[PDB]
C-alpha cells in the first residue's frame, strides 16, 4: 500500500543517484534490440543486473538493513522500480506478435560484503530463516530441467476476446498467497467454450541443485552436511556436479510442518529451502601485463627446466618425473580420423617403486595445481562408481543416470593411488575408458554412450615389498600386460642407500619441517579454522604457482602446433634405433612408441609457445623416453 | 472472474486470407490453383495426406506485396501458434472440397454403408465433421534458400538440439536434430466414438480431445425421453473413427553435449500417414509443434505446476538391386582386372603389410556352398578364421575394418558385455513387464 509505494520511490531515487545501473540497462536493451534487426545473422541477454550492497549501505542505511534482514518486504518493491526504469528507457516500440503477453520482468542480483550472513550448510540454523544469506559448498546432485506454467491464455468463441489466468507457487514468489490448482479454465463467465492457446502463455525453466559442505572444513568425527537450492529462469544449467560454488539467496521455510490434520508426532518438522538470487564460481582471466610477461618468459632458452622444477618445490629430486607431469599438464593435439575414430591426445603415466619414495605426494600436488582433477583409491572404489550409476529423480519421477569419477573428469586428470590393490572386476572398466575413452551404459532401459577424455596418473607397488633386480620385470609387477600397454611412461623408482644422498635429503627434510606461517608465533598451534570468517568481500629462479596456472591455461587454449618433416626424421631414426637393440628394457617396445614420441614432441612444442614441431622437441621426447625405458640417464 | 486482455491478432481476417490463398495461389515456375488440383486428387480416394508449404504462403504474400495490398503475415502467425491453425485449415479444406469427378467405387466401406443408411431414415422420417474426414493435414517448415531470397529470416527450420529447447519455445513450430533410439508399435487412438442405443433414436457421436474420457451411457433422444428405466449405451467399434498413433524418443548427439554433462532426451508423437517414417538408429531432422503434456493422474500433486512435454511431428528429413547400372558395374570391375589382389589390398589401406591375411579375409567375406544332403546330412559353407599373434601388430583395427564391408555383422568383445551367448528367454522390458 503506502509502504510499497514509498519503498518504490526510495529505490527509484537510488537508481538515478548512481548512473552505472542505468547505463547497463541501456546497453542490454540496445544489444537485444539491434540483435533482432540482423536478419542475416551470424544469443539473448537475460534481464538481470548485479548491484553492490556496499553502495546501498552509504546511500540508505534503512533500506540496506531491510534488504539484509527482511528481504521479503524490500526486494519485490525494488524489482517493480527496476522494471519501471527499464520500461521508461525503451523508447523504440516492439509490436511483436506475442511478446506483448509476456513482459519478462527485470530482476536483481547482489554483491559486496555480507558481514555475518556468510555461512556454510552447517552453520545455517532456524535463526537465519527469512534472511538473505550466502552459502559456499560443492555441488553433488542436480535435477532435470522442467518447464513450469505461470500464466495461461484462453480464446473465447462467439465473442472474439481473450482471457488470462495467473498462477503462483510457494517457490515462485517471496510472499505467501492463496494457492492455485493449475487447472485450465474451460467455461467462460457467460458459459462460452474456452480454448487454450499455447504460444501466448508463459513458462519458466525450473531446476533444483544440492550443495554440500567442503569436507576439509568438517569437524572431527562428523560427516559433511548438505542443503537444497532452487534455480529458475536464467540461472538454469550454470552448475554441474563436483563444482565449487557460492550461492546467494533467501533462506525460506515451506509446507505445513506437521501442524495439521495429520497425527501429532515429534519426528515431523518444517522444510527449508533457498531461493537463489546469484551463483558465483569460486578460468582465470588474463590481462595484457600477464600475457606480455608470458610471452617474455617464453623466449628464455631454459624455460622447460624452470617450469618442470617449479613443480612441488618440497620434493627433493625426481626431475624426470616432474618433467613428465608438466608434459601431462600441456596435453597433445587430438586428431579426429575417418571411420569415426580419434587419436588420443592424453599422456598417461604409471609409477612403480619402493615404499616411502614420494609417489603419493606428487598425486596430491597434481590434484591441487591442475584445473580439473579427481582422486581415486584402489580398494575404496567400484566399477559402478567410476563409470555411471542408475538413480531416480525425486522431484519429477523419471529414472536417470548419475556421473562417476571417470566421466566427471572430462578434459581433466584422474589420480589413482594403490592401483595394484584394485579388484579384477573393478580393473576391467578402467581398461575400456583407457582404450575408447567412452563409457557404454545398457542398463534399465538407458542405452547411452558417455564421453570421458581424461589423463591417468597412477602409483603402485611391486608384488613384493621392494623391487628386485634379480627377477624379470613382469614378475615384479602384478598388473596384466593389456593394462600395462596403455600407459605412455612407466617409471620404476628405487631407493638406494648412499651417504651423500642421505646427508642431502635429510638436510632438505629437516629444513622443510622448520617452516613458520606468517602471522604465527613460535609454539602457536596452527588455527586452521578461519574463525567462521569465510570471506571478506563476496564477488636460479622459480615461478609462483598461479603464474604457472596462467601459463598452462594460455598454452592449452592458444597454441596448436603441427608436425614437420625434419622432426619426423629424428623420430623415425630414434624409433628404429630403439627397436633393434639387445638392451633389456623394463617394458617391451612396440609400434605404439612412435605415437608416444609424437605426443611428447607436440607437448614440448606447446611448452615453447610455437605453432610448429622442431627438432629440439624430438630430442627432448627421445631423451625422456630413453630415461623411462632404459634408465641410461 | 477471468480478466480480459487485448491481443493484435484477429482470426476473421486470417480465415479470409486462408480462403483467398487456397483459391488464388498458382505455381509461377498442369495449370490453375496448386492446391485445388491436389484436393480433386484427394476426392478420388487416392491421396491420404495434405501437406502445406510455408514457402508457398510466402509466395502468396509476395504476390500481394506486388499488388501492394496489406497482409496479415500468415507465416509468422503459423510459427508463433500452430495448434489452432490446423483446425482453421481443416475447416477451410472442408468448405472448398471438390466433388468426386470419377470412379465413385462404393464397395464394402462400413462407414460408407452406415452414412448411406442414415440418409434414407433421416430424410424419410450435424454429426461431428471429423468423422467424415480422411485426409491428414501437415505443415512443412520454411526453407533458408527461399528465406534468404526474400530475407524475413527463419526460425521454424533451424536445427536445434534437445538441450537448446527452452520453455519459451512452447506452442511453436520448431525443428530438432538428433538420433532415434526407441520406436513403439502402432496402436489405434479414438477420435469420434459412436454409441448404439437399444433401437432408441439412433447412434450418438462424441469427440475426444484428450488422452482420457468417460462413456456417455445415457440415451437422450426424443424417443428415449420416456421415463422408464431402459438401459445404458453400448459402444460400436465399426461406426467409430480411429487413428494410427506412434511414440518415439530422440536423443542428443554426442558432438553437441558439453563436457561433464549427460545427454537429454525428447518425446515425439506422430499420428496419421506419417506413422512408420522413423526407425531406431536413424539420425534425422524432425519438425513439429512443441506442446505441454498434462502430467495428470498420480504423482501430479507433488509437481503442482510442473509439466511434461512432447513434439507433435509433421515432417521428416533423414540426413542419409538388379538394374542395368549394377549390371555394368560388375563388367567394368571385370575389365579392370587384378580383382583378387586389388580387392585384398584396398581392405584397410592404412595398414601396410599382412597381405595374405587380407586375401583370407576376402574368402571369409564370401561364403562356401551350403548343400543339404538327403537323410539329414548337412555341410557348412561358412568360414571360420582365427588370427593369433603378439600384441601390437594391428590386431584390432583389422577386425573392426572388416565389419564395415558387410552390413550383417556384429563386433562382440570380452566380458564387458554378454552378447555372444545371450540367447535368453527372459526380458524385463519396462514398457509392459512381460518376457520377450
Ligand atoms: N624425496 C623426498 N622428498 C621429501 N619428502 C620425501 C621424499 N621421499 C619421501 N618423503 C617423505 O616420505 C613420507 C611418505 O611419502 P609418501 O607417502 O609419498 O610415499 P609413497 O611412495 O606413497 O609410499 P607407500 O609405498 O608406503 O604408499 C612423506 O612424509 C614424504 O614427505
Ligand atoms: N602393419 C601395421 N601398419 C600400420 N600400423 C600398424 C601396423 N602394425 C601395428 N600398427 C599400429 O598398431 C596400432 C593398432 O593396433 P593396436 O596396437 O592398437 O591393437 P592390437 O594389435 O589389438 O593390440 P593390443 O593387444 O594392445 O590391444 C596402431 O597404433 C597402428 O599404427
Ligand atoms: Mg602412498
Ligand atoms: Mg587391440
Ligand atoms: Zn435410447
Amino acid at each position: 500500500d503506502a509502504v510499497f509505494g514509498d519503498r518504490v520511490r526510495r529505490f527509484q531515487e537510488f537508481l538515478d543517484t548512481f548512473t552505472s545501473y542505468r547505463d547497463s540497462v541501456r546497453s542490454i536493451q540496445v544489444y537485444n534490440s539491434n540483435n533482432a534487426a540482423n536478419y542475416n545473422d551470424d544469443n539473448i541477454l537475460p534481464h538481470r543486473i548485479i548491484i553492490s550492497l556496499d553502495d546501498l549501505r552509504e546511500f540508505d542505511r534503512s533500506f540496506w538493513s531491510g534488504i539484509l534482514v527482511e528481504p521479503a518486504y524490500f526486494i519485490p518493491p525494488a524489482e517493480k522500480a527496476l522494471t519501471d526504469l527499464a520500461d521508461s528507457m525503451d523508447d523504440v516500440p516492439h509490436p511483436n506478435a506475442s511478446a506483448v503477453s509476456s513482459r519478462h520482468p527485470w530482476k536483481l542480483s547482489f554483491k559486496g560484503s555480507f558481514g555475518a550472513h556468510a555461512l556454510s550448510p552447517r552453520t545455517l540454523t532456524a535463526q537465519h530463516l527469512n534472511k538473505l544469506v550466502s552459502v559456499e559448498g560443492i555441488v553433488t546432485k542436480t535435477s532435470l530441467v522442467r518447464p513450469k506454467l505461470i500464466r495461461s491464455v484462453h480464446y473465447a468463441a462467439k465473442t472474439g476476446r481473450f482471457h488470462y489466468r495467473d498462477y503462483t507457487d510457494a517457490t515462485t514468489t517471496l510472499t505467501t498467497r492463496i494457492p492455485t490448482p493449475a487447472i485450465y479454465p474451460t467455461e467462460d463467465t457467460e458459459g462460452n467454450k474456452l480454448t487454450t492457446e499455447y504460444g501466448y502463455s508463459t513458462f519458466i525453466d525450473h531446476q533444483r541443485i544440492t550443495v554440500q559442505e567442503m569436507p576439509e572444513m568438517a569437524p572431527a568425527g562428523q560427516l559433511p552436511r548438505s542443503i537444497d537450492v532452487i534455480l529458475d529462469d536464467d540461472l538454469v544449467d550454470k552448475t554441474k556436479p563436483g563444482d565449487r560454488v557460492n550461492v546467494v539467496g533467501v533462506f525460506k521455510s515451506l509446507g505445513a510442518g506437521g501442524m495439521n490434520q495429520s497425527n501429532s508426532n515429534t519426528l515431523i518438522g518444517f522444510k527449508t529451502l533457498i531461493l537463489g538470487n546469484t551463483v558465483y564460481p569460486l578460468r582465470q582471466m588474463l590481462t595484457d601485463f600477464d600475457i606480455r610477461n608470458i610471452n617474455k618468459l617464453s623466449k628464455k632458452k631454459d624455460i622447460f627446466d624452470i617450469l618442470s622444477q617449479s613443480l612441488a618445490p618440497s620434493i627433493y629430486g625426481h626431475d624426470h618425473i616432474k618433467k613428465a607431469i608438466l608434459l601431462m599438464l600441456m596435453g597433445g593435439v587430438e586428431k579426429n580420423l575417418e571411420n569415426g575414430s580419434h587419436l588420443r591426445g592424453d599422456i598417461n603415466i604409471l609409477m612403480v617403486g619402493d615404499p616411502s619414495t614420494a609417489k603419493s605426494q606428487l598425486l596430491r600436488f597434481v590434484l591441487n595445481t591442475a584445473s580439473l582433477a579427481i582422486a581415486t583409491t584402489g580398494r575404496g572404489s567400484s566399477g559402478v562408481g567410476l563409470t555411471a550409476a542408475v538413480t531416480t529423480d525425486r522431484e519429477t519421477g523419471e529414472r536417470r543416470l548419475e556421473a562417476g569419477a571417470m566421466v566427471l573428469a572430462d578434459r581433466g586428470v584422474v589420480c589413482i593411488d594403490e592401483f595394484d590393490k584394485m579388484t579384477d572386476v573393478d580393473r576391467v572398466a578402467i581398461h575400456e575408458v583407457m582404450e575408447q575413452q567412452t563409457v557404454t551404459i545398457a542398463k534399465a532401459g538407458i542405452h547411452t554412450t558417455l564421453n570421458a577424455r581424461c589423463s591417468v596418473i597412477a602409483a603402485a607397488n611391486p608384488v613384493f615389498g621392494q623391487y628386485d633386480v634379480n627377477r624379470d620385470p613382469h614378475q615384479n609387477i602384478a598388473l596384466p600386460d593389456s593394462l600395462l600397454s596403455r600407459f605412455d611412461l612407466l617409471f620404476v623408482v628405487t631407493d638406494d642407500i648412499n651417504e651423500i644422498r642421505d646427508r642431502s635429503i635429510s638436510e632438505h627434510v629437516l629444513r622443510t619441517h622448520r617452516y613458520l606461517p606468517p602471522g604465527y608465533l613460535e609454539g602457536e598451534p596452527v588455527r586452521e579454522r578461519l574463525n567462521l570468517s569465510l570471506a571478506v568481500g563476496e564477488d636460479p629462479k622459480l615461478v609462483t604457482i598461479p603464474f604457472l596456472r596462467k601459463y598452462v591455461q594460455y598454452a592449452k587454449e592458444r597454441v596448436i602446433p603441427q608436425l614437420t618433416q625434419e622432426a619426423i626424421n629424428v623420430i623415425v631414426k630414434n624409433y628404429t634405433d630403439l627397436r633393434n637393440d639387445d638392451n633389456t628394457k623394463k617394458s617391451p617396445i612396440t609400434a605404439r612408441t612412435l605415437e608416444t614420441l609424437i605426443r611428447l614432441a607436440t607437448a614440448h612444442a606447446k611448452v615453447r609457445l610455437s605453432k610448429t614441431v622442431n627438432k629440439v622437441d624430438a630430442k627432448v621426447a627421445a631423451n625422456l623416453l630413453r630415461f623411462a625405458l632404459l634408465g641410461e640417464d | 472472474a477471468l480478466p480480459s486482455i487485448q491481443l493484435p491478432v484477429d482470426y476473421n481476417n486470417l480465415f479470409n486470407e486462408i480462403t483467398d490463398f487456397l483459391v488464388t495461389f498458382k505455381q509461377d515456375t498442369e495449370k490453375g490453383p496448386k492446391y485445388m488440383a491436389m484436393l480433386q486428387k484427394v476426392a478420388n480416394r487416392e491421396l491420404n495426406s495434405v501437406i502445406i508449404d510455408l514457402d508457398d504462403i510466402l509466395q502468396y504474400q509476395n504476390e500481394k506485396f506486388l499488388q501492394g495490398t496489406q497482409a496479415d503475415d500468415l507465416v509468422s502467425a503459423i510459427q508463433q501458434n500452430a495448434n489452432h491453425f490446423t483446425e482453421l485449415f481443416c475447416r477451410a479444406i472442408d468448405n472448398n472440397m471438390p466433388l468426386p469427378t470419377k470412379e465413385i467405387d462404393y464397395k464394402d466401406d462400413v462407414l460408407d454403408v452406415i452414412l448411406n443408411q442414415r440418409r434414407l431414415r433421416n430424410e424419410r422420417m450435424l454429426f461431428p465433421p471429423n468423422l467424415t474426414r480422411r485426409y491428414f493435414l501437415y505443415f512443412k517448415p520454411l526453407s533458408q534458400n527461399c528465406a534468404r531470397r526474400y530475407r524475413k529470416k527463419a526460425i521454424s527450420s533451424k536445427p536445434l538440439s534437445v538441450r537448446q529447447i527452452k520453455g519459451d519455445f512452447l506452442g511453436q513450430l520448431i525443428t530438432v536434430r538428433g538420433i532415434i533410439t526407441r520406436v513403439s508399435d502402432v496402436k489405434p487412438a479414438v477420435e469420434v466414438i459412436a454409441y448404439t442405443c437399444d433401437q432408441c433414436g439412433y447412434e450418438v457421436f462424441q469427440e475426444v480431445n484428450s488422452r482420457t474420457f468417460t462413456p456417455l451411457s445415457e440415451c437422450t433422444s426424443e424417443e428415449c425421453s420416456q421415463n422408464q428405466t431402459k438401459g445404458q449405451l453400448f459402444m460400436s467399434t465399426r461406426a467409430s473413427k480411429f487413428s494410427a498413433f506412434q511414440e518415439c524418443k530422440i536423443q542428443e548427439l554426442s558432438q553437441q553435449v558439453p563436457v561433464g554433462h549427460i545427454p537429454r532426451s525428447l518425446n515425439i508423437h506422430v499420428n496419421g500417414t506419417l506413422v512408420r517414417s522413423l526407425s531406431p538408429g536413424d539420425i534425422v531432422d524432425v519438425t513439429g509443434i512443441f506442446l505441454p503434456a498434462p502430467y495428470t493422474g498420480f504423482k501430479a500433486l507433488k509437481a503442482g505446476l510442473l509439466t511434461e512435454t512432447y513434439l507433435e511431428a509433421q515432417f521428416v528429413r533423414q540426413h542419409k538391386s538388379l538394374t542395368s547400372d549394377v549390371e555394368e558395374r560388375v563388367m567394368e570391375l571385370i575389365t579392370s582386372g587384378d580383382v583378387y589382389n586389388r580387392l585384398a589390398k584396398s581392405i584397410a589401406p592404412e595398414i601396410y603389410g599382412n597381405l595374405d591375411v587380407k586375401k583370407a579375409l576376402l574368402l571369409l567375406l564370401v561364403g562356401g556352398v551350403d548343400k543339404r544332403v538327403g537323410d539329414g546330412m548337412k555341410i557348412r559353407g561358412d568360414i571360420n578364421v582365427c588370427l593369433m599373434g603378439d600384441p601390437g601388430v594391428a590386431k584390432s583395427q583389422l577386425l573392426k575394418a572388416i565389419c564395415k564391408i558387410s552390413p550383417r555383422g556384429v563386433y562382440t568383445t570380452g566380458k564387458g558385455s554378454s552378447g555372444v551367448g545371450l540367447t535368453a528367454a527372459v526380458m524385463k522390458d519396462p514398457v509392459t513387464d512381460e518376457m520377450i
